[PDB]
C-alpha cells in the first residue's frame, strides 16, 4: 500500500517516467495497473517476488534444479576458483558466471533460421543465443525453421560478460575476419 | 404514499436488511440509471458513520416519488448490519456487500449510468501515515476513474470526502495545482469533486455570530429535518411515518436547490450571448426561480470538469453550455 | 522409510532467512561463511529464497525484455492480457476457445531429457556437450541451456546444475539436459 501510493505520487507529478516498483504481493498489482497513467508499453513495471519466488520453484516441479539454472543467470557474479573447491564446485561455479544478455545481431546472420542462426552463434562464436525480438514487435524463445533473423534484429544470449556478446554484433563472415580464435573477431569494416 | 410523521421525508415501513440485499447479477438486473452510488469503505468493527444523513436529504418529500433517484450502496456487509437500523425507513435503497474497489461490482451497478458517484470511508481517520489515510478513497477514485465502457470512465460524476485535505493533489490528473495552495483553491474542490471535514470549522464561529444562518444551511442541506423529526428520533423508537393528513402534508412545498440548463426551454435565450443580471430578473418574475450561481465548463474550447461560480456580476457574460443553481418551489 | 526412500524423495524449500540453508541437509561439510548461491542445497535446486530474485530491479531497469523473457518462462505464459483480465476482479474467465486463440498452445517449454537412453544417449556415452547441442538442434529443435549431474559419480541421489557448459565438455550417460523445446 505505501509502495502504491508512491507510483501514484510519482505519476501525478509527471505521467511519463519510467516507473519500476517492488511488489511482495500479487493481488496489489491490480492496484496500480488501474492507475490511470500505468503503461507497460511505456516501460513501467512490477518485480512482484511472490509471483516470481512461486514461478522459479513451479519450474523446478518441471525441471528440477531449474530454479538454480534460471536464478543464477539474474544476478551479477564471476568466477573465481580456489584448489580447495572439488572438481564439481569448479564446474559449478563456472555455470554461475554465466549471465542473460541482449545485443543485435549483426548483418551477418540476415536471412538465416533461428536454428542456423544457433547453430552458427554457438559453434563458432561461443555463445548460446536463446531467443530473439521479432518486428510493434514481440519475443520469441527458441523460434522454429519458419522463423528468419532479419536486419537490427535483438537476440538474448547466455555469456561469460557483456565483452562476448559484442562478438555477435562484431561478426562478419566471409566479408572479413570470421576464422579461429574468439578473440580474433575484433572489428572489422569489410 | 406514505411519510415521515413530521411530512419532511418519504419513509416505508421496516424490513430486514435481506429485503434490500442484492448480488452482482440481481444488481445488474436491476436497471440503475440515474442513481447515487456509495462506495462505502469500513472494517465490520469500525465506527458508525451515519449514512442516514446522506440518504436522508435524498429521500425529501418535496420530490415526488417518480423522481427520488435510486441508491446502491456498495460495502462491508457486517459494517452495513450495524447501519441497517437507520436506513430501515428509506425507499429505493439496496445493497451489494463487497469491496468498491472490485471492478465487476462496480460495472454490476451500472457506474457509468450514475447522477453520482460518492467515495465515503469509515476507516481509522488517524491511523499511522498521514500519506495512508486517504489511499482507499484515492484508489477508488482512480480507479473508476480509469475504467472502460462499451454499448466513459474520467466522465462519470464523482464526489470524495478525504481525511487529510493535502491527498488532493493526487485525487485527479490535468490539475497542475502548486502542492503549496490551500484546499478551497484545488482543482477538484472548484469542480466539487473533493470534499473536506476541514471546510466546516467556521460552522462554530457563524453558529454563535448568527444561529439564524446556521439553521438556514441546514434546512437545505438535511432536505428540512426539523427540531421535531430531531426529537421524534431521540425517543429511540426509530423514525415514526405512515400516512398523512392534508394539514401537516403542506409542508411537501419547499425551497430546494436545483441545477438548471441554459441549452434549452425558456432560459436558453440568456445563455445565448445573454447576462446574468437579465436571467436572474426573468426567470424570478416568470418561475420564482431565484438563481445563486453557475457551474460552467473549465475548457470552454475538453474535458468535463466544471466549476462553481457563486453569485455573478449583473454584467457577467453567459454561455449555452452553462448551468444554473437556483432555488425553486417547483 | 517405506515399504512395497526417505532422503532419496525431491525436494524444495522456500527459506526466510539465507543462512538457515547449513541445517536444510547433511553431507554438506559447507563453511558457514559460504553465500547462499555456494551452498551445496542451493547448487542442486533443493533451497530457494527471496534473496536471490533482489537483481531483478536492476536487470528490469537495465533490459526490459529480458525481465519479459524470464517471466513468460516462469510463469508459464501469463501475458498482460491475462493480468488485466484477473485485474477485472470477476476471476480467471475461461472456457472452450476458438483454433485462432487456440494456436499459442505451442510456446516454448523448460523440459529436461536424460542421456539414459533414445536417441541422444550416443552422446552421454563419452560425447561432448558441443555435439550434443549441435544433434539436438539440429534434428529435434531441442536447444540445449545446461546439465543436471550427479555429484556422487562413483552415492546420494543429489545432481547439480552445470549452466552452459564449454563446448568440449564431457558427457556421463547419467547426465540429464535442461532444454528448451516446442515438444
Amino acid at each position: 500500500a505505501a509502495n502504491i501510493m508512491r507510483v501514484i505520487s510519482i505519476k501525478n507529478y509527471h505521467s511519463d517516467i519510467k516507473v519500476i516498483v517492488q511488489l511482495l504481493q500479487y493481488h496489489n498489482k491490480a492496484y496500480l495497473l488501474n492507475i490511470p497513467s500505468w503503461d507497460w508499453k511505456r516501460g513501467d513495471d512490477a518485480v512482484c517476488v511472490a509471483e516470481l519466488k512461486l514461478g522459479f520453484i513451479a519450474q523446478s516441479c518441471l525441471a528440477p534444479g531449474f530454479s538454480t539454472l534460471m536464478a543464477n543467470l539474474f544476478t551479477m557474479r564471476s568466477y573465481k576458483p580456489t584448489p580447495e573447491m572439488s572438481q564439481w564446485q569448479t564446474d559449478y561455479m563456472r555455470g554461475t558466471g554465466m549471465e542473460m544478455y541482449t545485443e543485435y545481431l549483426s548483418s551477418a546472420f540476415n536471412a538465416l533460421t533461428f536454428p542456423e542462426a544457433a547453430e552458427l552463434c554457438f559453434s563458432k562464436l561461443k555463445l548460446l543465443l536463446l531467443a530473439i525480438e521479432v518486428r510493434e514487435s514481440t519475443l520469441a524463445i527458441n523460434p522454429g525453421p519458419k522463423v528468419k533473423i532479419e536486419n537490427a534484429t535483438q537476440g538474448f544470449f547466455i555469456a561469460e560478460s557483456a565483452e562476448e556478446v559484442k562478438r555477435a554484433f562484431y561478426y562478419c563472415k566471409n566479408c572479413h575476419a570470421n576464422v579461429s580464435d574468439v578473440r580474433q573477431i575484433k572489428k572489422c569494416k569489410c | 404514499r406514505k411519510f415521515d410523521s413530521t411530512g419532511m421525508f418519504h419513509w416505508c415501513p421496516d424490513r430486514p436488511l435481506n429485503d434490500c440485499l442484492q448480488d452482482r447479477s440481481q444488481a445488474s438486473a436491476s436497471g440503475l440509471r440515474n442513481h447515487v452510488v456509495v462506495c462505502l469503505f469500513a472494517d465490520a468493527a469500525s465506527p458508525l458513520i451515519g449514512l442516514r444523513n446522506l440518504v436522508m436529504p435524498l429521500r425529501a418529500s418535496n420530490f415526488h416519488y417518480h423522481e427520488l433517484k435510486p441508491t446502491i450502496i456498495v460495502g462491508n456487509l457486517d459494517y452495513l448490519h450495524r447501519e441497517w437500523k437507520t436506513l430501515q425507513n428509506f425507499p429505493k435503497l439496496s445493497i451489494l456487500p463487497g469491496s468498491p474497489l472490485n471492478r465487476a461490482n462496480l460495472r454490476a451497478v451500472n457506474i457509468n449510468l450514475c447522477d453520482m458517484c460518492v467515495i465515503v470511508s469509515a476507516k481509522d481517520r488517524n491511523m499511522e501515515d498521514p500519506n495512508l489515510v486517504d489511499k482507499e478513497a484515492i484508489l477508488c477514485s482512480l480507479n473508476i476513474k480509469a475504467m472502460t465502457f462499451d454499448d466513459a470512465g474520467a466522465n462519470v460524476p464523482l464526489i470524495t470526502e478525504l481525511a487529510n485535505d493535502s491527498n488532493v493533489q493526487f485525487l485527479d490528473q490535468d490539475d497542475d495545482d502548486d502542492p503549496d495552495t490551500e484546499l478551497y483553491m484545488t482543482q477538484p474542490f472548484a469542480c466539487g469533486t473533493a470534499f473536506a471535514v476541514s471546510v466546516l470549522d467556521s460552522l462554530m464561529s457563524t453558529s454563535y455570530f448568527n444561529d439564524n444562518a446556521l439553521t438556514l444551511i441546514r434546512t437545505l442541506i438535511t432536505g428540512g429535518a426539523t427540531p421535531e423529526l430531531e426529537q421524534i428520533l431521540a425517543e429511540g423508537a426509530g423514525m415514526r411515518g405512515g400516512y398523512c393528513s392534508p394539514a401537516v402534508l403542506a409542508n411537501r412545498d419547499r425551497c430546494r436547490v436545483a441545477q438548471i440548463s441554459l441549452f434549452d426551454g425558456p432560459l436558453a435565450q440568456f445563455g445565448q450571448g445573454g447576462h446574468y443580471g437579465e436571467l436572474f430578473v426573468y426567470a424570478l418574475r416568470h418561475f420564482g426561480i431565484l438563481c445563486i450561481g453557475l457551474y460552467r465548463f473549465r475548457d470552454t474550447n475538453p474535458s468535463s470538469k466544471r466549476y462553481v461560480i457563486t453569485n455573478p456580476p449583473e454584467d457577467f457574460p453567459l454561455l449555452p453550455t452553462d448551468q444554473v443553481y437556483v432555488l425553486t418551489y417547483k
